[PDB]
């Protein structure tokens, strides 16, 4: 029976434990004999599985932590809306979106930092923003700072509601483990209620607010002259002017005469010629169809009324001759381990973020986002980074599950056991494929560099020489170009003009034009494959060898996160799943850096640009990608050296902050190498000398100073490495794109 | 500018000397491994006991100074 | 005020954050009212 | 146990009728999760502000100080915001509220009664019977004034007419 | 409250028989053994009877109001709203804002109705469904209490169908209830 | 744009038949029954519960909408 059961007043709200750091942990509650205690407090703050053996306690803590996170996110959103309402040039941008640069942040004039308040436009000077909030609001139909103030108020109220809910559901009414372990009910409610009703409500909002307001805005009406959303809601005649099918009502809906709504529910495709974004009348239909799909999908599982599926039955029924027992035990694993669920959900969320980055650039969804090149680049790279981090976290928590919550008794001759029983084949084959891809993807660049340096330019892998044409990608592009009318008969235009078609231009500037793939694109795609495969190798190898290996037969006893197992067996450094995550994070950084560089150069060289009166488009770099992106020297000179000019010549401008952050990110990246190339013994001995100096003056801390643990040194090195690298790319990208757009 | 780069050079020389002198003087023994002369000059480590003993050799001090010497000559 | 809450406010990170925020405000206001002081005036 | 005020609603558990003006009205259960003493202090602060605001509206309509420009009570807000008198009133209310914070902490500690600031300059509440009657009267008038001040301000915003002018 | 009219003996559909749900113990009023679809086996009888009495009251009041609006129109309305009958009158009063104020105050009442309903599950209230304590004049105070309960439910059931008929007759003919 | 015909006897017949077909099929295909009474019917329809009726009618409405729209598309219904 799916039912609600809670414990009343399980934990008393009191500050007694606020003054007892480490209370959650038995080893830490004693006190800080050394400085390692301080670091352990933070490393084990949110490891609820190591505080108690009670799954109920862990689940309640997780529920309340989620409520706190939602309150933080709502506060973030309310802050963004309030800054848009008070410290922005949103009205001027609405008046002339193609001339004034969006800005919603202003700095104080203290030490000359007021230079960062650049001339964005609209009589306003602030910090140009690249998050796309202006376009989000324009699509939502917001035309005033009053509406943004009300948005901020709603965000603040929801943040308060979420924090109250977290406190209430930890200290007043904490649900029980039987409540938590309702996968069928939770999936039904999420799918139908959360997703389906969310997209249904958004479709209603688009049909009643966004569509007419944006129709008038594209018609050129002034934001002040556009009527209000409640006017549209209550005046069916006013709406029936813009969309003449509202005079028909909901009778077509309930009689299945849905064609009557083709005026505002259509499958046009392409991009709005005025704004350069997707048709909001297409987005409304998209969200309505998604609502139907999700509400139907949320009726699949059994809750209380017999109708539905049991995922245990499905999984146990899915087995074959190559898999023995198949998916047996997985339902229990997933309703008894939060780490397995976290790994699955993180992998899916990161992959979704990557998919979102690709689609949101090729099919600009918001009005006036496509010609806002800083926004496009920033969003693409941002979501790429989020996806990479989520994937690495998925690997980490898969390893944590394998070490902590994996029980061989419950997993016998199922898929998990069989994977562990042939892990050597998997890793050896992935090793071979990684080496093959590395060779035949990077040695090609090396071959080209050597041939261009030797003057044998006819021996290179180039479009003007030996060719490596991505015929399959070009074939798919041709399919998608010709689909309108043939394989998608009732669509007027292609899904994206990147596959092919006519240039979409807004404000004498390209919004989206065909993206042509050649030898350089073939090369960079195979390098992307290489990097993804190597990252997968590192992460999967760590996960599979988390518990045991030929080297360390008892590794689950050492744990998921241990430094080593000593200098024996030749040396057993970094042999833990945690260290696999550490190296795989390095490699994820490599992969995403190459991906975002590919995006930046390709889009600045073959998509983005200004279109002349001759209908010809001149790009930001002008075709340098086809003949330069085939050599590492080409990348070093025509991309890094060439495009770093904007950020290195930003002093004295409003991008001087980008220049300074460029240098500081370089500093942090280099500073990471001190932790990464070094070990703990040297720093402990240096601390011994420094402590002698302190003792010579008859004083020294009661908390004995210690060098960072081996794992913590690796973690600090990795964190500084990632911060420095990503910050360098951040400053470089933003300075370049805000200078040339 | 010459003044500032000269003091950068002073920092580099002093830090390279710091690493090298510490390696030389702690080569025979420290409070972490008080019997280092028994293990010699270029042993890998002493294990994860006592907090971890990565790079606890005088060879490691050389290895770590070489990074700094390259920095300073750069 | 609760003595436990006061101990929490006496915890090291809270005190460090408050003290360094106070110092940052001190420096910021000194530079706001007496800016561009590259030298002691003599 | 149903509420005396609302027969069909169960009496809130925290509301036992001890406090003045307690008729068992708490449909949304704020008393269940929040301290009833803190809520009562908030109630009496709100009501005292509202009663003084009603009297201020009326007295400002009939009379205005010779040295202040004559204007409707609502407009005087925006006028004094720029003039600087509103800043002074706000600062002094804040000064008293700093000690109000200490009083609230003592109330949480149980050393004080909600709304009891020991303010009887004229000694009008010396005898119990009259004190309990006065406390019921104070809570009743506080709630009524909280309603009435909102009525006054909103009616002015609609009609752009002072209440005394409107009543005819 | 006769066991012959409303009681464990009554059966509306003989080929089926009286349902075995809690609602048909014979204690709940207005019981004519009528639940073909067996909705009272899946929803709380308290919730269902609360909804039934709310519908009874609203539809019954609406029917009396339609007859009154056809017979006698209050002075000052026949001019302000217009001369549109029934649902046209609803539109006219919406434009007047009369219906908006009605909705706001009815929602204020229904918030406390929501609290009363929730208290059945949250704090285990023993409030009878549809019982609000409104017996000012005092009729339930006697022996006629059960009879009055049955009369209430039966007249509300009559009124729901009657108002449906009245509204649809108006939608067709354009005439009010009195035609 | 496809054609969606206005309400007619044909649309009503398609919807009713889809609902009846899905009701009978739900008799054959729904494995677990909920715990409660059954709608007053005998024989094959002797355990037909209200939740099963509701589920079969929901699927019947999905199928009827799909069939109506598709037959209007191919032009047969319209
Ligand atoms: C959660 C996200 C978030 C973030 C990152 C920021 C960031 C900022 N806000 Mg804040 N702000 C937020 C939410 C956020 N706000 C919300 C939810 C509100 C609504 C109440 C506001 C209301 C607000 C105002 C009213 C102002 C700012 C200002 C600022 C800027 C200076 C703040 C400062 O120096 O305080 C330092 C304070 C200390 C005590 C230290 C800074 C860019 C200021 C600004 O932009 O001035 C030009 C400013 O005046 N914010
Ligand atoms: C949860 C979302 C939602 C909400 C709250 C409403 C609300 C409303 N719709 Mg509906 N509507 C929605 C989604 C929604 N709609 C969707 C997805 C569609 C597309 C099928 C429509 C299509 C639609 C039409 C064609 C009409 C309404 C109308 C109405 C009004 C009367 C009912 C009301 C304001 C009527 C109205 O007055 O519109 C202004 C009206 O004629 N709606
Ligand atoms: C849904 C997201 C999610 C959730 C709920 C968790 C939850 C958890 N993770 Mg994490 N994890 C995630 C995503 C997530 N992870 C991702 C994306 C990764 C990949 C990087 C990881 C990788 C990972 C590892 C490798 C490990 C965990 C561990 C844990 C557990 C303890 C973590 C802890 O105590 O943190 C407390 C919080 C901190 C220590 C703060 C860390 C923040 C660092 C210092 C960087 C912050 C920089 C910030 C952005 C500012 C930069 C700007 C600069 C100018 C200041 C906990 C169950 C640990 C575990 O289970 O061990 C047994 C563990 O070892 N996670
Ligand atoms: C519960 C349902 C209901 C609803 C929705 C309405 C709605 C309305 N009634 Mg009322 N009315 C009701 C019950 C209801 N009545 C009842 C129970 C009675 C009998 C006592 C009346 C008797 C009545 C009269 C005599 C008149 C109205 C009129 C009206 C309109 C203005 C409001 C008013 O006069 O008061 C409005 C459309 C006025 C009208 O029809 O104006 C043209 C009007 O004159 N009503
Ligand atoms: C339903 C809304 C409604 C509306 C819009 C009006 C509007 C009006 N009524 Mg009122 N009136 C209402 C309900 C309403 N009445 C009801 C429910 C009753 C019965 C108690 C009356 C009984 C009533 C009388 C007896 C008189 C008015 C009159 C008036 C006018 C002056 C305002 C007033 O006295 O009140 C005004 C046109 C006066 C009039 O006839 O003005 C035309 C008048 O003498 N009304
Ligand atoms: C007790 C309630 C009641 C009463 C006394 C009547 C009486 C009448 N209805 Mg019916 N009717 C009712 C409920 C009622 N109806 C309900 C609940 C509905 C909604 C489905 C209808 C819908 C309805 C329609 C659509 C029509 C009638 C019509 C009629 C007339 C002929 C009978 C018929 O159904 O045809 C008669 C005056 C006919 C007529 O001429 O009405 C003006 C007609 O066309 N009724
Ligand atoms: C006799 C009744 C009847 C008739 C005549 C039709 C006729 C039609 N239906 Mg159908 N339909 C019916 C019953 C009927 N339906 C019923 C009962 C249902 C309810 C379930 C539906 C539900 C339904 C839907 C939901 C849709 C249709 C559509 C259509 C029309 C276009 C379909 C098409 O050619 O797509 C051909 C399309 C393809 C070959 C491409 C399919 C690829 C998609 C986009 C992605 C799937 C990939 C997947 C994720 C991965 C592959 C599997 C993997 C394991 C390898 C077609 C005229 C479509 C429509 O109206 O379009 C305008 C439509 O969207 N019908
Ligand atoms: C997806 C591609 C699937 C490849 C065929 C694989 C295939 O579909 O097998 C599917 C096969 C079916 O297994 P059963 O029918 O036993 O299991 C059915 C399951 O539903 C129950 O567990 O399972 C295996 O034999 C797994 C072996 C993986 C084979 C390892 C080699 C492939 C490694 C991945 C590299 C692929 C590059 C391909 C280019
Ligand atoms: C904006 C602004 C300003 C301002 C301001 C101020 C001071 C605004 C103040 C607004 C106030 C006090 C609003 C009060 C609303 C009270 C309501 C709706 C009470 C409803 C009670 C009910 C329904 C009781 C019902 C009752 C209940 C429950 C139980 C008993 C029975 C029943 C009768 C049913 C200025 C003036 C400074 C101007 C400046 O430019 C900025
Ligand atoms: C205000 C307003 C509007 C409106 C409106 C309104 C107020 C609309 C109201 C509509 C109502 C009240 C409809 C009721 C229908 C009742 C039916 C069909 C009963 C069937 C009973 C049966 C089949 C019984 C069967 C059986 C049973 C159970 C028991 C006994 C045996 C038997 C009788 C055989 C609009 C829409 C015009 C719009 C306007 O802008 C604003
Ligand atoms: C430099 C270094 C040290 C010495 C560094 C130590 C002991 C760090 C102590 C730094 C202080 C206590 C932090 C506070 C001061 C910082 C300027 C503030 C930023 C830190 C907070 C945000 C946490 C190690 O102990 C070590 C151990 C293992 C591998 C590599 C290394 C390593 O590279
Ligand atoms: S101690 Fe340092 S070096 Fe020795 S094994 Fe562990 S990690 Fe490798």
């Amino acid at each position: 029976k799916v039912s609600i059961t809670v414990d009343k007043d399980p934990v008393a709200t009191s500050f007694e434990k606020w003054a007892q750091p480490g209370h959650f942990s038995r080893t830490l509650a004693k006190g800080p004999k050394t400085t390692t205690w301080i670091w352990n407090l933070h490393a084990d703050a949110h490891d609820f599985d190591s505080h108690t053996s009670s799954l109920e306690d862990i689940s309640r803590k997780i529920f309340s932590a989620h409520f706190g996170q939602l309150s933080i996110i709502f506060l973030w959103l309310s802050g963004m809306y309030f800054h848009g309402a008070r410290f922005s040039n949103y009205s001027a941008w609405l008046s002339n979106p193609t001339a004034v640069k969006p800005s919603a942040q202003v700095v104080w004039p203290i030490v000359g930092q007021e230079v960062l308040n650049g001339d964005v436009g609209g009589g306003f000077q602030g910090v140009q923003i690249t998050s796309g909030f202006f376009q989000i609001w324009r699509a939502s139909g917001i035309t005033s700072e009053v509406e943004l103030y009300w948005c901020a108020l709603a965000g603040l109220l929801m943040s308060g509601l979420m924090i109250f809910a977290g406190w209430f559901h930890y200290h007043k009414a904490a649900p029980k483990l039987e409540w938590f372990q309702n996968a069928e009910s939770m999936l039904n409610h999420h799918l139908s209620g959360l997703l389906g009703l969310g997209c249904l409500s958004w479709a209603g909002h688009q049909i009643h607010v966004s569509l007419p307001i944006n129709k008038l805005l594209d018609a050129g009406v002034a934001p002040q002259e556009i009527p209000l959303p409640h006017e549209f809601l209550v005046n069916r005649d006013l709406m029936a002017q813009l969309y003449p099918s509202f005079s028909k009502g909901l009778v077509p809906f309930f009689t299945l005469n849905w064609s009557e709504y083709s005026d505002f529910l259509t499958f046009k495709g392409g991009l709005n010629p005025v704004t350069g974004g997707l048709w909001l009348s297409d987005t409304a239909h998209h969200h309505l169809a998604l609502a139907v799909l999700f509400i139907v999908a949320g009726h699949m599982y059994r809750t209380n009324w017999g109708i539905g599926h049991s995922m245990k039955e499905i999984l146990e029924a899915h087995k074959g001759p190559f898999t023995g027992e198949g998916h047996k035990g997985l339902y229990e694993v997933l309703i008894t381990s939060w780490h397995a669920q976290l790994s699955i959900n993180l992998a899916m969320l990161g992959s979704l973020s990557i998919i979102i980055a690709h689609h949101m650039y090729a099919m600009p969804p918001y009005p006036y986002i496509a010609t806002d090149y800083p926004t496009q680049l920033s969003l693409f790279t941002h979501h790429m980074w989020i996806g990479g981090f989520c994937v690495c976290g998925a690997a980490a928590h898969a390893g944590i599950f394998m070490v902590r919550d994996y029980n061989p008794a419950q997993n016998y001759n199922n898929l998990l056991d069989r994977v562990i029983r042939h892990r050597d084949a998997i890793i050896s084959h992935l090793n071979w494929i990684c080496i093959f891809l590395g060779f035949h993807s990077f040695g090609l660049y090396i071959h080209n560099d050597t041939m261009r340096a030797l003057g044998r330019t006819q021996d290179m892998f180039s479009d003007t020489a030996i060719q490596l044409k991505p015929v399959f990608a070009q074939w798919v592009q041709n399919i998608h170009t010709v689909a309108p009318g043939n394989t998608t008969p009732n669509a007027l235009a292609t899904a994206s003009y990147a596959f092919g078609g006519n240039v979409v231009s807004v404000g004498n500037k390209v919004a989206m034009m065909p993206i042509s793939l050649g030898t350089a694109d073939f090369m960079v795609h195979h390098i992307h494959a290489f990097t993804i495969h190597v990252t997968v190798l590192i992460l999967l190898k760590g996960v599979l060898f988390s518990r045991n290996s030929r080297l360390i037969p008892d590794k689950a006893n050492l744990g998921f996160r241990f430094p080593c197992d000593g200098p024996g067996r030749g040396g057993t450094c970094q042999s833990s799943a945690w260290d696999s995550v550490f190296l795989g994070l390095f490699w994820m950084y490599n992969c995403i850096s190459v991906v975002i560089f590919h995006f930046s150069w390709k889009m600045q060289s073959d998509v983005w640009g200004t279109v002349q009166a001759d209908n010809t488009v001149t790009h930001i770099t002008g075709g340098n990608f086809a003949q330069s992106a085939i050599t590492i020297n080409g990348w070093l000179r025509d991309f890094l050296w060439a495009q770093a000019s904007q950020v290195i010549q930003s002093y004295g401008s409003s991008l001087s902050a980008y220049g300074l952050i460029f240098l500081g990110a370089h500093f942090i990246w280099a500073f990471s190498l001190m932790f990464l190339f070094s070990g703990r013994g040297y720093w402990q001995e240096l601390i011994e000398s420094v402590v002698w100096a302190h003792n010579k003056l008859n004083f020294a801390p009661a908390i004995q100073p210690r060098a960072l643990s081996i794992t913590q040194g690796r973690a600090v090195g990795l964190a500084h490495y990632l911060l420095g690298g990503i910050g360098t790319t951040w400053a470089f990208f933003l300075a370049r794109i805000i200078s040339v757009g | 500018g010459d003044f500032l780069v000269h003091h950068a050079i002073a920092l580099g020389l002093h830090t390279t000397a710091l690493i090298l002198v510490k390696g030389a003087l702690d080569a025979r023994g420290s409070k972490l491994m008080p019997d280092k002369k028994d293990f010699g000059y270029s042993f890998p480590c002493d294990g994860p006991g006592r907090g971890g003993t990565c790079d606890i050799s005088a060879w490691d001090a050389f290895y770590l100074s070489m990074f700094w010497m390259l920095n300073t000559i750069g | 005020m609760d003595s436990n809450f006061l101990k929490y406010l006496s915890t090291a990170p809270v005190l460090l954050t408050v003290w360094l925020s106070f110092t940052a405000g001190l420096v910021i206001e000194a530079n706001r009212f007496f800016p561009d002081m590259l030298y002691f005036p003599m | 146990d149903f509420s005396a005020a609302v027969p069909f609603l169960k009496r809130p558990s925290n509301l036992d009728g001890t406090l003045a003006g307690d008729v068992g009205f708490d449909p949304l259960g704020f008393s269940d999760v929040f301290d009833l003493r803190v809520l009562r202090e908030a109630e009496l602060k709100h009501g005292r502000f509202a009663m003084l605001a009603v009297l201020g509206f009326l007295v400002q309509e009939v009379y205005t100080f010779p040295f202040f420009p004559k204007m409707a009570p609502v407009d005087a807000h925006d006028y004094f915001v720029t003039q600087g008198g509103g800043s002074q009133i706000i600062f002094w209310i804040s000064f008293v509220e700093i000690f109000g914070v200490v009083a609230l902490f003592e109330l949480i500690q149980g050393k004080r009664d909600a709304g009891d600031f020991a303010f009887d300059p004229l000694g009008l509440g010396k005898d119990e019977a009259t004190l309990a009657r006065y406390k019921v009267a104070e809570i009743k008038h506080a709630r009524l004034a909280m309603i009435a001040i909102g009525g006054f301000i909103h009616q002015f915003w609609v009609t752009k007419q002072t209440v005394l002018e409107q009543l005819g | 409250g006769a066991g012959k009219l409303q009681g464990e003996g009554v059966t509306a559909i003989p080929f089926a028989g009286r349902p075995k749900t809690p609602a048909f113990d014979g204690t709940w009023a207005g019981d004519t053994g009528f639940d073909p679809l067996t909705i009272s086996a899946w929803l709380d009888i308290r919730f269902l009877r609360e909804a039934e009495l709310k519908h009874c009251r609203v539809a019954m009041l609406a029917a009396a109001g339609a007859i009154a609006q056809d017979a006698f129109t209050f002075p000052g309305t026949v001019e302000t709203f217009g001369t549109g009958k029934m649902t046209a009158l609803h539109d006219a009063a919406v434009k007047t804002g009369t219906m908006g104020q009605m909705l706001v105050w009815i929602g204020f009442a229904e918030i406390f109705s929501t609290a009363a309903i929730l208290q059945w599950y949250t704090d285990g209230s023993t409030r009878k469904p549809g019982d609000f304590g409104f017996d000012p004049l005092g009729f339930s105070k006697g022996k006629d209490a059960a009879r009055l309960e049955l009369c209430e439910l039966k007249n509300g059931r009559l009124a729901m169908i009657a108002i449906g008929g009245m509204i649809h007759h108006y939608l067709i003919t354009g005439k009010g209830p009195l035609e | 744009v496809p054609q969606t015909a206005a309400w007619s006897a044909k649309t009503c017949s398609v919807m009713v038949i889809s609902n009846l077909l899905c009701i009978v099929a739900g008799r054959y295909v729904i494995q677990v029954k909920g715990s409660g009474p059954s709608l007053p019917l005998t024989g094959s329809f002797s355990n037909f519960g209200l939740p099963e009726l509701l589920a079969t009618t929901s699927l019947g409405h999905i199928v009827g909408s799909g069939a109506i729209l598709g037959l209007s598309y191919v032009g047969l219904l319209s």
